């Protein structure tokens, strides 16, 4: 019999940006 | 084992923020959950050593180990 | 039986007395008992901020079981601290975590409400491989398990309210942040406990000081954790001061130095001097040992008094008859009166130390723990601080007004008198440049830290645009630099006592002045992530020259008062009426004069002497050369730096022109003599 | 159908406005600053709602909440 | 505490100003195109501030500076 | 095994930023916080290789291994 081996499980998250006008 | 040495051993960790999220897996045991009670009641004597940068980023996110 | 193998018997620790008797948490313990005595959803889980006693409630409940003062439905129960550690740590093979978990639940089912389950650290349970939630999420709302979780506020939201059914399997019990005086009472019970441990005495002004200071200065941790941080630390520190002494090491350095001197000389007299000093050192040594022994016996009889109190409470549990009156009327009055006899013996014989912990020691702990200087006015810093304006005229000549003002600011900080809603000095400098705004602030930093550019030096001339608000503050979540945070608030919360220069403040689009409306008003500012920073130990200083025409027009023939009033009108033309009310003091610089220019001439000469002494060369100056530098460095409109450009050119160009010429020799005084109208450099 | 006190204060400068709000906080909860002092002098841009409210999923501070 | 020298040259055009500066660079490194040349006549609006010193957090080209 | 080599071995790595972000999984350990100890003592004779921009983005994020 064998054992339930542990994993590594690479995960990821993201970013927004932001653009900004000028008035004139 | 360190309970079996009775405060004769000051534990030292360099780069403490390897410990928050040390081995979180299918079993999310993290090595922060396990050290948290011994660190609370002062049973160990663990001295960390961390950068001022990653103290913010990687340890102030885990507020109970703050 | 897994209960032997995979929990903690907390009732045994409370039985063997390994715990802190919790004062208070009346409503929340009674709330725990309310929620546990139900039929479905028999599971509360304590929620508060980390620190406020989410372990304390469960241990105080457990002692009340041991004290038996519970409501009758909880008599005879058991409190078992569920070990996620070993119950995961065995689980190597497949199914083992689930098998041990099942066997735990079957063994607790076999006890039938005899055992109140206590999960410590609830979020450790959930991810363990279905695997850990959906085994017990059935068994939770069937009454057969009485679990009391205890976990943080954040891990509730992030590790529980994800899986919403697991969330409805519980009851929130909102553990509050404890208040001021409740923290005081908690500290009194624990004062008795740390006077068991750390072999010292604790004063009651130490208690009110730890409460007042932890609530006031620090922001990061919470009551009553950090008041215990103060008290426990000061206990260890005073333990070290008794354990160590300064006069002994002074005399020890003296006797070893005179011993080395007499060994080098082998007229004498130093055998006699060394014998007298060794006798004095042995006398102070024996006094030190006698004082330590007196405090040692005091603590032994203090601890035996405490164990007598423990044993008579064991009698109140069991009910021994003669033991009650025996232990009381014998052991309490005689040991308390000889404890006080040892106390007044300490008050007689302690000469060389401190046996207690007072507000002085809490203040010393707090300043050496954070860095806000609230410790008592020790003598050397008091002498330095009384010599404020003696020192400030060694980097700023003239301009006495703001010199006095910042003198007042540092005083009313260190004397403690200032208003603790607001920062120390929210100053604002005016006056046309070349007069020493930036230099007054640099002189402050060197005064306060022994460092010139160790100050949070925001430079306001970048903030002409509408978005360097979120330069300084932080970047709000979802956006790019969220994970950094700002440059102001981060560099203040690293070191809560520093001087924010705001050089050249008029440049900005006035949104930055909305940010400073918060800053100067109440000293809290919110960073990007949302965690506030307390500015109430900082000296926010802003320089500007929005009064150039005015003060250059009318500094003569006017006072300081109408000066201030008219330039205040001019700032009201520029700045906002919302804002100049928040200023600590609108101060007005003024253009310099000839004695001042001669002073700055000498200062630049002295630092130049230092620079060429790092080169290794000696320089004298003719007084007529000083007249050249004075009349070459004078003007009304530009202030100081005409002097610096004149010094720079009319010294350093012919001088260093001669230096790399190899004309000049290391070893001669480079005397600065004059020609008709130019400095001549001679070598003799 | 509405929150209780939907107040808006006005007037000249420095005249006890924030004081009245701390006076309520001192009344209702016996604590001068125990009140959510969200300061509308940070929110001079569009993305500042994402400061105070929270973040849409997948992105940076989404799991911390606002 | 000040940079090495900060000079304001003047004149009519085409007399050698840019050549003095390029003569310095072609001295100091033997290169005209090893210097920093910020063509300040572009900067006719108040934005190119935020091209030379960089754009603050929460904006577009954040991680590449000015 | 390089400690076995008695200081007679020079380690060469190209794309050192890749090694910085090599094992950095979500709550794991990379080579960055494992070569933090063997390089401040420096028994491991590393030799680096990088592009200038991605040095700035990648390694200068991690100040200790900077
Ligand atoms: N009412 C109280 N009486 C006595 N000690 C208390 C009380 N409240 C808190 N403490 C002390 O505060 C410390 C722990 O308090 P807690 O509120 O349990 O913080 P914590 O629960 O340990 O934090 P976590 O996140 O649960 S590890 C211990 O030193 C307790 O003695
Ligand atoms: N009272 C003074 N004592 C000594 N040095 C001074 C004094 N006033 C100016 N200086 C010198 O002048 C320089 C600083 O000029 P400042 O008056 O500080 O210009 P500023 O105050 O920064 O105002 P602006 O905005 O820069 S024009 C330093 O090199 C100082 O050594
Ligand atoms: N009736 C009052 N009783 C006591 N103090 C008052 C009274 N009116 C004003 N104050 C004081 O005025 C100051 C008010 O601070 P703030 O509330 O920020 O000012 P505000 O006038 O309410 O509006 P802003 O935000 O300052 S423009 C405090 O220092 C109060 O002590
Ligand atoms: N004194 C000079 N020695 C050598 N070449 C020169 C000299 N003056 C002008 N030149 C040449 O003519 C060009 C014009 O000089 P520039 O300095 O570029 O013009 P300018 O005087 O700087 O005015 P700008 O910069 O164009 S507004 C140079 O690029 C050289 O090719």
């Amino acid at each position: 019999a064998a054992a339930a081996a542990a994993a590594a499980a690479a995960a990821a998250a993201a970013a927004a940006a932001a653009a900004a006008a000028a008035a004139a | 084992d360190l309970a079996k040495q009775e405060g004769n051993v000051i534990l030292f960790i360099d780069a403490l923020h390897t410990m928050v999220g040390a081995g979180k897996a299918d079993g999310a045991m993290d090595a922060g959950n396990m050290l948290k009670p011994a660190l609370a009641r002062g049973e160990l004597h663990c001295v960390g050593a961390t950068t001022l940068d990653e103290y913010r980023q990687y340890i102030e996110k885990d507020a109970a180990l703050e | 039986q897994a209960l032997k193998k995979y929990t903690i018997d907390l009732t045994e620790r409370a039985e063997q007395g390994k715990l802190d008797p919790v004062i208070g948490r009346d409503e929340e313990i009674r709330r725990t008992i309310q929620v546990l005595q139900r039929r479905t959803k028999n599971n509360p889980v304590l929620i508060g901020e980390p620190g406020v006693g989410k372990t304390a409630i469960v241990e105080g409940l457990a002692q009340r079981i041991i004290n038996g003062e519970v409501p009758e439905g909880l008599k005879g129960r058991r409190v078992l601290a569920l070990d996620m550690g070993a119950l995961v740590a065995g689980a190597k093979y497949r199914g083992e975590f689930e098998e041990r978990l099942k066997g735990v639940l079957n063994d607790l089912a076999k006890q039938e409400g005899n055992v109140i389950l206590f999960i410590d650290a609830l979020h450790t349970m959930v991810g363990a491989g279905m695997d850990a939630g959906n085994m017990l999420k059935p068994a939770l709302a069937r009454g057969e398990l009485h679990c009391v979780g205890a976990t943080t506020l954040d891990e509730y939201r992030q590790y529980i309210e994800k899986d919403a059914a697991l969330e409805r399997r519980f009851q929130k019990v909102f553990v509050a942040e404890p208040s001021v005086e409740d923290t005081i009472a908690i500290l009194r019970g624990l004062k008795e406990r740390y006077e068991l441990h750390h072999h010292v005495q604790i004063t009651d002004p130490a208690i009110v000081a730890a409460a007042t200071l932890s609530h006031r200065y620090i922001a990061d941790r919470q009551l009553p954790d950090k008041a215990i941080d103060l008290i426990d630390e000061a206990a260890s520190s005073i333990r070290m001061q008794i354990d160590s002494p300064e006069e002994l090491d002074r005399l020890d350095r003296r006797i070893i130095q005179l011993k080395l001197e007499q060994q080098a000389l082998m007229l004498d007299m130093l055998n006699e001097e060394l014998s007298d000093k060794e006798r004095q050192y042995s006398e102070l040594e024996e006094e030190w040992k006698a004082e330590k022994a007196s405090l040692s016996g005091t603590q032994t009889i203090k601890a035996e008094l405490e164990q007598a109190k423990i044993a008579i409470e064991q009698a109140r549990r069991v009910g021994d008859l003669a033991r009650m009156s025996e232990l009381q009327y014998g052991k309490i009055p005689e040991l308390e009166k000889q404890l006080e006899a040892a106390t007044q013996l300490e008050g007689k014989t302690m000469r060389l130390l401190r046996n207690k912990v007072t507000d002085a020691e809490i203040a010393e702990v707090l300043a050496r723990w954070t860095g806000i200087p609230v410790s008592r006015m020790m003598e050397s810093e008091r002498e330095k601080l009384l010599r404020m304006e003696q020192e400030l005229h060694h980097r700023v000549i003239g301009q006495n007004e703001a010199v006095d003002a910042v003198s007042n600011a540092i005083r009313r900080s260190r004397a403690g008198l200032a208003d603790p809603n607001r920062p120390i000095g929210s100053f604002l400098f005016l006056g046309p440049t070349g007069v020493g705004k930036t230099e007054l602030c640099k002189a402050l930093a060197n005064f306060m830290f022994d460092s010139d550019e160790a100050m949070v030096r925001i430079d306001m001339s970048e903030f002409m645009e509408k978005h360097s608000v979120s330069r300084l503050v932080g970047a709000p979540p979802g956006y790019v630099g969220y994970e950094e945070g700002g440059y102001l608030t981060e560099a203040v919360r690293r070191r809560p006592y520093s001087v924010i220069l705001l050089d050249a403040v008029e440049k900005a689009h006035p949104d930055v002045f909305n940010i400073l409306l918060q800053v100067l008003d109440d000293g809290r500012l919110t960073d990007g992530q949302g965690r506030t920073v307390d500015f109430r130990n900082t000296v926010v200083i802003m320089t500007s020259n929005l009064g150039s025409d005015l003060i250059q027009e009318r500094f003569g023939e006017l006072d300081y008062a109408h000066m201030k009033e008219l330039v205040l009108g001019v700032v009201s033309h520029n700045f906002r009426p919302e804002f100049i009310n928040r200023i600590d003091e609108v101060v007005v610089f003024h253009p310099l004069g000839e004695q001042h220019i001669a002073s700055i001439a000498q200062i630049q000469l002295k630092r130049l002497y230092k620079r060429l002494e790092e080169r290794g060369y000696e320089i004298h100056i003719s007084d007529e050369a000083l007249k050249l530098l004075s009349e070459n460095g004078y003007d009304p409109v530009y202030g100081a730096r005409p002097l610096k450009r004149a010094i720079q050119q009319q010294i350093e160009n012919p001088l260093a022109q001669q230096i790399l010429s190899g004309e000049l020799v290391p070893g001669k005084v480079i005397r600065l003599e004059v020609n008709e109208d130019r400095i001549v450099a001679v070598q003799h």
